């Protein structure tokens, strides 16, 4: 993982029972950016018609 | 009305009551197309029938009697 | 970067994440203080002594 | 479409002709190359209907053009293919088999013949012969002849007689026999022996009888002749992507029928051996029983993959059949889910997003974009909103609004785990929920998931905003006490704003107002927790309902006045005035509703929370590593600990102590030396801000933050810092036992690698309960969900006479139910007044509101007789008396309200949570003993001789404080009458001896005890001073074994000396260590002894399963004198001579200790031995409220041990659930001694103990059910079929043709229609006055 | 996930199950109880026929919503008449005793 500033302390009622307050800068640096790749198959069969 | 029932449930007695006949109002004014007599506010069926019954606007037997009142002047103009 | 609750830690009684904490910023001085006579460009043998 | 019941009954083979619409005769099931259902098969066409609308196989006719022709090329209707959903055929079978139900289910056809099922088995496994009709008087009806033994007969008879085998014999023994000339003959002879244990083997049989006379079957139907078959698209053979099919398991099932009876047709066309016959004969019955019920007769047939082939009755029966995974519950439309998070929403809010939103609200934006001329036909609708237009999200935002959603979360335990919002559309992915009503849901933000429901209908969005809105539930339903109790970050900013401080800033400057509280806050110049003057305003309600106000200065902090701008204009201002923690706003919030209303509250607790959350921020609150202090003494009181280890360590080398006074030593001392840490840790928390103000120094609360997450209850407790601080305990390996040393190490110093492993041990220990007993709960809610189904509040006042007594809980110890507790809510019973008499409260019946009860709080009064629900006088419900207060709105109860679901979600929703000498006198109070027996004893005291006599403690008031129990034979310091203070010792004996002492003065001789005999000679050579001693009864001779050892009290003549007043003879007999202090010829006087003798969940689980307890204790049946019987054979007996009274006896073990002595009176509901009792006695001798009030006192205790609070009347309306069966003992109406439904009992009581006869009615007992029992035995059978025991249920339904008349809360589920309670409450008593009127 | 309509199953009529299937979310029998204690009786009618089962009355209940008349007409559930085709099949005559 990534490890960053962390402060111990209530914010307004965001962090209220295991909620997590995250910043906008976090999202700007791409820290917690994954990649997923996915296949799609398109199968054509024989048909009686 | 909108918040809380509260005020409403004394104007009819139940909270089971409140129900089939808030549901029998709103039904009137969605496909029956009769007018409501409060202010609309922009504000659907539902809440505009438990408005009306707040303000005393609506019993059980004014249901009864505009329903059956209705009928008798629609069994005097067939015959 | 990132606000936690203090409340869930000592009812859950991980004491870790306290430790972990401030050692994480004792392991941050040390490369700020690299980070910084890395910019001001001092010497080869004064980053041999710190 | 309208139906009124459902009833069942058995088959006849001319009814399953009739519903059938062909015979299949072929195996095959479709054509290979082109995949069309071929003739005569088990798809075909001709039978079960087209494949296709309107058409036929070949293409004849068609388009409904041609709509009533059959196809004479082919032979296909030309109608819908919806009735191949609906078309059965049957199979013709060419030997009758069989149906396993009614042969194997325990046995509806060995009952029948009374022939045993061990013998019907081996006749019809084509093993042995039995005798049909025998026409010479050698032979009888049903005897079983062995294939050697039949051919002796065939030969000294020829014609006379018949025998067969198979099930061609069973179907004529049950086509021969005269079920009415047997209802004639069991009538007869009955009256001859009506022995205990041979009579349910008649009344099974007569109750069977008289059902085949009155329901209409017959009893040839349990042998099938002709069998159905299920329609097509009920067992599909679907195609799969790949070329592949996919099969049901019944075509295979159905197909290994077919061809075992086409075989049989062909070894009757070859005159085949009657072998091979035999054989293929015991094949089709193989074949046939695996459909119905698969591994019920032998072993399982087994497909091609070794799993068994799934069978009929495995479609109906278990937790994946028809009744329990598609009618009870189903999957539901206008619906998704998403991860939760938290909202600044109100309290009826919820927030819903945009892209969810969308598609569950999708043809409410068609029916406005086709409304608003912003789209020609509704699939052009459907390219804007996929689009994703600019007008499409005008039109979901006016669609949305007023419209009610439904959340919910599973698992849920209890009713508000389902609750209505109002949506609030966010551009996100997450739902987000209030913080408040997070405790309903049980959850947290973790990663939790909950699912939303769009109400669809009309009277679908009022119940939600009417009934199931969030705003509506504030209160419990179970216990009256609030549920929107503010967490743990809204008390954090609120103790820390209502704190004091010494020394902070601006002290003792004086305020105009709250007002500039807060101007004096936010510009700095004044600290948040810091004492000031404030004049404030305060309003109340001395007048009729109007607001009066007042004005003065108090001696407040600044914060304190910052939060009384929220407090709502009717409470006084000592509410905010203090610390403020978690349960000062619990009643914070419970004051402002009983004052103001339910408009306030909703009001006030959203700006608690809004305030809470604000001011937890502006302070600032961690958790560092310094926070977690430790004592400076702790190695010392550890090393004060650890020498006194090798103290006692050197005295086991020594050898002076054992090893069994040396480990209750070492743990005794470490579970000392543990709570000096754990108390100098809180010297060093609570206080350690040593702070000073003006002077030199003073002392004050600390400000750590650990300690105030504990002093407000934030989070955690003290038993939580203590592992952080101090000393972690003690830990317990999972044997059982203790291992001897503690982890002497915190978490703050960390612990070590055998300190680790040691707590690895109790960490999964805990961790294993709970997964293993979430499934224990979900068993037991779902058992009394079903015994408690269709009770509804149906009625408004029966009228009935009293019913449970109450009374305080004040046994053992100090009070823990007071009056205020148990009688809030309740109906007075009867005309009660006060200790200063003729006071009557009540016009017989009240609600004792608050107000009522702090008028009970002013007198004397603490026994009150209130209307119970197990005295209710209601056929077929209870009535809103007789259950008082609806606990989650707080007035009288509505008619229509399912309180039986209520009840049950109420009991088993803490049920995941709670898996885990001397008497002395202790305040000023009088001593009054009750029921009472003594004697005054031979110093000057007195002694009590009586087993039913308790200690009772009444204060200068009147009422009862402490209660004790004395036993027979102890030793009082004090006297009865008296008023003595506390701290004396006042009660004393010998926790061995168990005495018998004598109430009479008067002289003892030895008399009726010869050594050898009955005595033996034992003295104590240390004193000398001794005396005979007897002995129980498996250690004296053989002599005198027979007669009882009678010690005589005895005068200068020689005659048993009375009691005074008393002409009976009263001399103790002797049973076992009964040994005399001293010798022949010695007096006793009054109260002197004459000898010494010396010595969780499955808990709540086993009381509402009515459990039989291992050693049950004995009690009396009638008054009077008992006495002894017979002498070891067994167990001995207890003659039973009363005054008045007829010779009762009883299998009664000696060696179980007694109470009475063989010349003791004893009464009749007694106790006679020790131990537990059983809850079907206590029905039995005592009455209906008796056991009722030792359940709801013995499943109260594992719940209040866990400080989990549940109401009584939710206990009493399951109990009244499991009285609900009568046994009768006479006649006039019904049978003699049959079970019987005891609201019936009272209605054929009704009918003629009233005018239509004098008396001919019947008098009953009245049993006691557990709930897996008592929800089977229903008058509905589908109400128990949907349960549990399917194939057992519907067996013995549908030998008696019963009916279901859908009166239930679970029937109605099934069938698709209103419930009867609630809303369709009003719409079912249209019916029932239908149903009288024509 | 959301669903307003979609696929169905094949034996019961009912939607099928999961994410994958466009399937609704189960509402099992904690969620009846529910709904019993509440009073909610026209909810709970609802969810068992136009949501679930019943196939001709779950097409109106559509059309009605965009007409704009939010009336439900339900009628017997299609796993309700599949419990009576297997119960026949095993040679038990259960009926319905019409009025």
């Amino acid at each position: 993982g990534q490890n960053m500033r962390v402060a111990f302390m209530p914010w307004n009622g965001y962090n209220f029972e295991d909620s997590i307050l995250v910043s906008e800068r976090v999202v700007q640096e791409d820290r917690f950016t994954t990649i997923h790749i996915q296949e799609l198959a398109c199968v054509s069969r024989d048909t009686k018609l | 009305a909108r918040v809380t029932v509260q005020d409403a449930v004394e104007k009819i007695g139940n909270r089971f009551d409140l129900v089939l006949v808030a549901a029998r109002r709103a039904r009137q004014m969605q496909v029956g197309g009769k007018d409501p007599l409060v202010p609309e506010e922009n504000d659907k069926t539902t809440v505009i029938a438990l408005r009306e019954i707040e303000e005393g606007l609506i019993n059980n037997q004014i249901l009864d009697v505009r329903e059956r009142q209705e009928q008798q002047e629609q069994e005097a103009a067939e015959l | 970067d990132i606000v936690l609750n203090p409340l869930g830690v000592p009812s859950r009684m991980n004491i870790g994440q306290i430790l972990e904490t401030h050692l994480g910023m004792a392991a941050k001085g040390i490369g700020d203080k690299i980070n910084a006579m890395l910019k001001q460009q001092q010497e080869v043998a004064k980053l041999r002594e710190f | 479409e309208e139906f009124d019941a459902i009833k069942i009954a058995l088959a006849s083979p001319d009814m399953i002709r009739s519903w059938s619409f062909g015979e299949v005769k072929k195996p095959e099931t479709i054509n290979y190359r082109t995949f069309k259902p071929e003739r005569d098969g088990l798809f075909c066409a001709r039978i079960f209907g087209p494949v296709k609308d309107y058409e036929c196989l070949c293409g004849k006719y068609k388009r409904l053009k041609h709509r009533g022709v059959i196809c004479e090329k082919c032979g296909v209707e030309v109608t819908q293919t919806k009735v191949r959903r609906e078309r059965m055929g049957h199979i013709e079978l060419a030997s009758p088999t069989a149906h396993i139900w009614f042969l194997k289910s325990l046995s509806r056809i060995g009952l029948l013949l009374d022939m045993p099922l061990r013998d019907i088995e081996r006749v019809l496994y084509f093993e042995s012969y039995v005798v049909i009709e025998g026409g010479m008087t050698n032979l009888e009806r049903q005897q079983i002849l062995t294939e050697e033994q039949y051919l002796d007969a065939l030969e000294e008879f020829g014609d006379e007689f018949d025998a067969k085998m198979g099930a061609e014999a069973i179907q004529a023994l049950l086509k021969s026999m005269d079920l009415e000339q047997e209802c004639e003959q069991l009538r007869e002879e009955l009256n001859e022996t009506n022995s205990e244990t041979k009579r349910k083997k008649l009344t099974k049989r007569i109750k069977l009888l008289e059902a085949f006379v009155q329901s209409g079957n017959k009893p040839e139907w349990m042998i099938l002749t002709v069998l159905p078959v299920l329609p097509p698209d009920l067992r599909p053979l679907v195609p799969l992507d790949g070329g592949r099919f996919a099969t049901s398991d019944l075509n295979d099932l159905y197909r290994r029928v077919i061809n075992r009876n086409n075989r049989l047709k062909r070894l009757l066309d070859l005159a085949a051996p009657d072998i091979i016959v035999r054989n293929e004969k015991r094949m089709l019955q193989e074949a046939v029983d695996a459909l119905l019920d698969n591994g019920r007769r032998g072993r399982a047939i087994t497909g091609s993959n070794k799993r068994p082939l799934k069978s009929l009755a495995d479609m109906i029966k278990g937790k994946q059949g028809r009744f329990r995974q598609n009618l009870l519950g189903k999957r539901v439309d206008y619906s998704g889910r998403s991860v939760i998070t938290v909202g600044y929403l109100r309290l009826h809010q919820c927030g819903l997003p945009k892209k969810m939103a969308l598609e569950l609200f999708k043809p409410f934006i068609y029916g406005k974009l086709e409304l608003r001329g912003l789209a020609t036909t509704i699939k052009a609708a459907k390219k804007m909103v996929e689009r994703e237009e600019a007008v499409v999200w005008d039109i979901l935002d006016e669609v949305i609004r007023e419209h009610p959603v439904l959340l919910n979360r599973a698992p849920t335990l209890h009713r508000l785990g389902i609750q209505a919002f109002e949506p609030v559309l966010i551009e996100g992915k997450a739902i987000q929920l209030h913080p408040l009503v997070c405790a309903a849901y049980n959850a947290d933000f973790d990663g939790d998931q909950m699912a939303v429901h769009v109400p669809l209908t009309l009277e679908a969005q009022l119940e939600a905003r009417a009934l199931m809105m969030s705003t509506n539930n504030i209160l419990s339903p179970a216990n009256g006490e609030p549920i929107i109790v503010p967490s743990q970050d809204v008390v954090l900013g609120l103790y820390y704003m209502t704190r004091d401080c010494v020394n902070a800033k601006g002290e003792g400057m004086v305020l105009t107002g709250p007002k500039e509280a807060e101007r004096l806050y936010r510009s700095g110049l004044a600290s948040l927790h810091a004492r000031v003057k404030v004049r404030i305003t305060e309003y109340e309600k001395d007048a009729n309902g109007e607001l009066v106000a007042k004005t003065s200065l108090k001696d407040t902090t600044v914060g304190r006045a910052i939060l009384w701008m929220i407090v709502p204009k009717g409470l006084p201002y000592s509410i905010v005035n203090q610390a403020l923690g978690k349960k000062a706003i619990s009643k914070m919030l419970n004051t402002c509703y009983r004052i103001l209303g339910l408009k306030p509250t909703v009001i006030f607790a959203d700006q608690i929370m809004y305030t809470g959350f604000a001011y937890a921020a502006r302070s600032g609150a961690s958790v560092g590593i310094d926070d977690m202090v430790i004592p400076e003494k702790k190695h010392e009181i550890i090393s004060e600990a650890e020498a006194e280890v090798a103290e006692i360590q050197e005295q086991f080398q020594s050898g002076l102590v054992t090893a069994g006074e040396r480990y209750n030593k070492v743990i005794d001392i470490w579970a000392a030396a543990n709570d000096r840490v754990s108390k100098a840790m809180m010297d060093n928390l609570q206080t350690e801000t040593v702070i000073n103000r003006d002077g030199q120094e003073e002392k004050q609360v600390s400000f750590n933050s650990i300690y105030m997450m504990a002093d407000s209850g934030a989070r955690g407790s003290a038993a939580q810092i203590r592992q952080l601080a101090g000393m972690r305990g003690l830990m317990a390996k999972p044997d059982g036992s203790i291992i001897e040393t503690p982890i002497t190490a915190n978490f703050r110093e960390g612990l070590n690698v055998l300190q680790y492993f040691i707590s690895t041990h109790g960490a999964r220990k805990g961790l294993a309960d709970t997964a293993l007993k979430t499934a224990n709960s979900g068993y037991l809610t779902r058992r009394l969900v079903d015994v408690a189904q269709d009770l509804v509040v149906t009625e408004d006042d029966c009228g009935t006479h009293e019913g449970i007594m109450m009374t305080p809980v004040i046994e053992g110890g100090d009070v823990k139910e007071p009056l205020r507790d148990r009688v809030l809510g309740r109906v007075t019973a009867e005309d009660v007044l006060k200790p200063g008499t003729a006071d009557i409260l009540v016009p017989r019946n009240t609600l004792l509101h608050e107000q009522w009860c702090d008028l009970l709080e002013e007198n004397s009064v603490d026994a009150v007789k209130v209307r119970s629900v197990v005295s209710c006088d209601t056929d077929f419900g209870v009535c809103a008396h007789c259950y008082g207060r609806d606990l989650a709105r707080g007035h009288i109860i509505n008619k229509g309200e399912a309180i039986g679901v209520i009840a049950a979600q109420s009991i088993g929703e803490p049920g995941t949570q709670l898996t885990m000498s001397s008497i002395q006198v202790k305040n000023k109070g009088s001593i009054k003993l009750s029921n009472v027996k003594s004697v005054v004893n031979s110093s000057g005291k007195l002694v009590i001789t009586s087993r039913n006599t308790e200690l009772k403690l009444i204060d200068e008031f009147g009422r009862t404080k402490e209660s004790y129990k004395v036993p027979y034979g102890a030793v009082l310091a004090k006297g009865d009458g008296e008023q003595v203070a506390g701290g004396e010792t006042v009660a004393n004996w010998d926790p061995h001896t168990m005495p018998v002492i004598t109430e009479v003065s008067g002289f003892v001789r030895f008399t009726d005890m010869i050594d050898g005999q009955t005595i033996t000679r034992q003295t104590d050579e240390l004193t000398g001073l001794s005396s005979l001693v007897v002995l129980d009864s498996a250690e004296r001779t053989a002599g005198g074994k027979d007669l009882r050892p009678a010690l005589k009290i005895v005068d200068a003549q020689g005659n048993d000396v009375l009691i005074p007043g008393t002409d009976m003879p009263a001399q103790y007999f002797l049973p076992g260590k009964a040994i005399v202090q001293l010798e022949d010829g010695v007096q006793i006087s009054s109260g002197d002894t004459l000898a010494r003798i010396p010595q969780g969940l499955p808990r709540v689980a086993d009381l509402f399963e009515a459990r039989r307890p291992k050693e049950p204790a004995i009690l009396a049946e009638i008054s009077g004198i008992v006495s002894f019987g017979k002498e070891t054979k067994g167990k001995r007996r207890l003659v039973i001579t009363p005054v008045d009274g007829s010779p009762y006896e009883e299998m009664i073990p000696k060696w179980r200790q007694l109470n009475v002595f063989e010349g003791e009176r004893v009464e009749r509901g007694d106790v006679i031995s020790d131990g537990p009792e059983a809850p079907h006695d206590i029905l039995r001798l005592r009455g209906v409220h008796a056991v009722t009030r030792y359940i709801v006192n013995e499943v109260q205790d594992v719940y209040r041990l866990q400080g989990v609070k549940i109401n009584d009347k939710h206990i009493e309306v399951i109990v009244r659930q499991m009285l609900r069966k009568a046994t009768i003992v006479n006649a006039g109406s019904s049978d003699f001694l049959e079970g019987e439904q005891v609201e019936y009992s009272r209605v054929k009581i009704a009918n003629r103990e009233l005018e239509a006869n004098g008396k001919v009615g019947a008098t009953y007992s009245r049993d006691l059910l557990g709930i897996t029992k008592a929800s089977l035995a229903t008058e509905s059978f589908i109400s128990a079929a949907s349960f549990q025991e399917t194939t057992r249920v519907l067996t013995e339904a549908a030998v008696a043709g019963k009916r279901d008349e859908l009166r239930g809360l679970k029937e109605n589920v099934i069938v698709g229609r209103l419930i009867p309670a609630g809303t369709g409450y009003a719409y079912h008593q249209d019916r029932m006055r239908r149903r009288a009127a024509g | 996930h959301a669903r307003s309509t979609g696929s169905y199953s094949l034996v019961t009529q009912q939607p099928l199950g999961g994410k994958a299937q466009f399937g609704g979310q189960r509402f099992g029998e904690m969620e009846v109880w529910a709904l019993e204690a509440y009073g909610a009786a026209y909810t709970l009618q609802e969810m068992l026929t136009v949501k679930s089962d019943d196939v001709n009355g779950r097409t109106k209940m559509y059309k009605n919503i965009v007409d704009g008349n939010h009336q439900m007409e339900p009628g017997m559930p299609e796993s309700f008449n599949v419990l009576l085709k297997e119960i026949r099949s095993l040679g038990i005559n259960i009926e319905l005793e019409d009025e």
